[PDB]
């Protein structure tokens, strides 16, 4: 096989024309069991018991519903394109709005395959473990830390965090130790970030969200 | 003639029930028990009907004899089926498709049979 050979400049529009691709691809020279038989195991039987799979149903419902037409779209959730807000980047500081951790400030880790943001606050700072969160319920601050050359374990997929009393397994505890062990030194790099991450966001008698800068 | 007779019993028949904006017809060998030219067990030269057996085991399949159209005493011959449910539908399907005996109630006949077999097994609480 080969690459697309047609660089895309606009969604659904190729760079090269129909006749241009004829030359580039060089078409001017490149032209042209239901049933199984098994023995029975008894004499005067014949050993010719032909058995068929997918046998006829033993019961039919009184009425059936007709099948629906075709849609040429509406892909299942597993293959939807994951869209990430431009202000979200690895290492930025986020604010939780709806969960048990309302107002907590956390540092954004890798984004997962389901589109949920794998995020963590340093568990020694705000008692927030490695959790998934939705970008639509998170406010992005302009404060960023460099989480490059930081190793996130490969086994932190969505299935890892999917729900099954809750007990903290050792694997959750060990994985938490590994990640923050290399995150905290970067937290200490810039001053006063501990107090920023420890405190919670809240609205007061003054400021309004549409005037604030994030 | 089937069409001529249908235009008479179309709206005036002792088997006709008109109620709750629905219509039903209760002649003996009528699958789906509906008022229609297709599903009428009286006006066709050949009809197909399935009923529960005298006891609560199996179904009775009755089809209309070709000759005695004006002799109702011998017009219908009845056979009883007391095999497995899957065997019953396979047996009934052969009476219609293989004999080419009204190959439009074939799907309907299986549905009524399956409903009858459900009523013969015990119902759990």
């Amino acid at each position: 096989p080969h690459c697309s050979r047609n660089p895309v400049l606009v969604r659904g529009i190729g760079r090269y024309s129909r006749s241009a691709m004829y030359s580039r691809k060089a078409m001017y020279k490149r032209k042209y069991l239901a049933t199984v038989t098994k023995p029975v195991g008894g004499d005067k039987n014949g050993g010719t018991r032909v058995v068929k799979l997918r046998k006829m149903p033993r019961y039919y419902p009184t009425e059936d519903v007709p099948r629906k037409l075709l849609s040429h779209g509406k892909k299942p959730f597993s293959q939807h394109v994951r869209k990430l807000r431009a202000s979200i980047t690895p290492g930025t500081i986020l604010i939780i709005l709806t969960g048990r951790h309302r107002g907590k400030r956390v540092v954004f880790l890798k984004q997962l395959a389901s589109g949920l943001l794998l995020v963590t606050g340093p568990l020694v700072l705000n008692r927030v473990p490695l959790r998934r969160t939705h970008q639509k319920f998170v406010i992005a601050t302009s404060t960023k830390i460099d989480i490059s050359n930081v190793k996130i374990p490969k086994h932190l997929t969505d299935a890892y965090f999917k729900k099954k009393k809750y007990e903290i397994t050792e694997q959750r505890k060990i994985d938490q130790k590994a990640v923050d062990s290399q995150i905290l030194p970067k937290i200490k790099a810039i001053p006063q970030l501990q107090g920023y991450l420890r405190s919670v966001f809240a609205l007061t008698n003054g400021i309004y969200p549409h005037k604030l800068v994030f | 003639s089937a069409h001529l007779q249908w235009m008479v019993v179309r709206n005036c028949s002792s088997f006709l029930i008109k109620r709750n904006k629905q219509t039903y017809s209760t002649e003996p060998n009528n699958l789906k028990a509906r008022n229609s030219f297709r599903y009428n067990g009286l006006i066709h030269r050949k009809t197909v009907g399935v009923e529960p057996a005298a006891d609560g085991k199996g179904v009775v399949v009755v089809i209309k004899r070709r000759s005695g159209q004006r002799k109702p005493a011998t017009s219908y011959v009845r056979t009883t089926i007391n095999k497995n449910a899957r065997a019953t539908l396979s047996s009934i399907r052969h009476m219609i498709r293989k004999n080419k005996y009204r190959p439009d109630l074939r799907m309907a006949a299986i549905r009524r049979a399956s409903a009858i077999l459900r009523s013969q097994k015990p119902v759990m609480v």
